[PDB]
């Protein structure tokens, strides 16, 4: 679910947040992080979310 | 091979191979270009085997 605080597990990274959607297309890369290992950014292949 | 890598937003350029005793130097100080200047550098001991 959407732009609301949850409870996740993605991958097996996990935690409490808000989900959101940009528009930043790149042609590299499924999913992102910070380079603390914060896992900010990923992508959606099937949608081109 | 080695060589530095860009990355620009998930758009890579600007390589250059590692396959040389100044450039594996160049590539020592991961700069593309380097300022004039005493730097140490290692006797070349890749002679023999
Ligand atoms: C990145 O994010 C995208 C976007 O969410 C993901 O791809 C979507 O996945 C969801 C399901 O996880 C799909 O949602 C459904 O899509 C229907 C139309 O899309 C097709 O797919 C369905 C099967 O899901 C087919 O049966 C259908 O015929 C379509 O051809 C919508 O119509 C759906 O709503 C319907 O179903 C729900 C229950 O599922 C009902 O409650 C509704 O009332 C309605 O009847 C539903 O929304 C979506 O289609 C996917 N989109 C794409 C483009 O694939 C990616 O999986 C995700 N990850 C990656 C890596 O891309
Ligand atoms: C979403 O699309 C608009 C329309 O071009 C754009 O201005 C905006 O930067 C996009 N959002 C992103 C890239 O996060």
């Amino acid at each position: 679910t959407l732009d609301v605080c949850t409870k996740y597990t993605i991958y097996g990274f996990k935690g409490e947040g808000i989900i959101t959607l940009t528009n930043s297309s790149f042609l590299a890369g499924v999913y992102y992080t910070s380079d603390s290992g914060q896992l900010l950014a990923f992508k959606n292949v099937t949608s081109g979310a | 091979v080695d060589a530095l890598i860009e990355v620009q937003g998930t758009a890579i350029q600007r390589i250059l191979y590692c396959d040389d005793p100044v450039s594996q130097l160049k590539c020592s100080q991961v700069a593309f270009d380097l300022d004039d200047g005493f730097y140490p550098f290692s006797s070349r001991n890749l002679l023999s085997h």
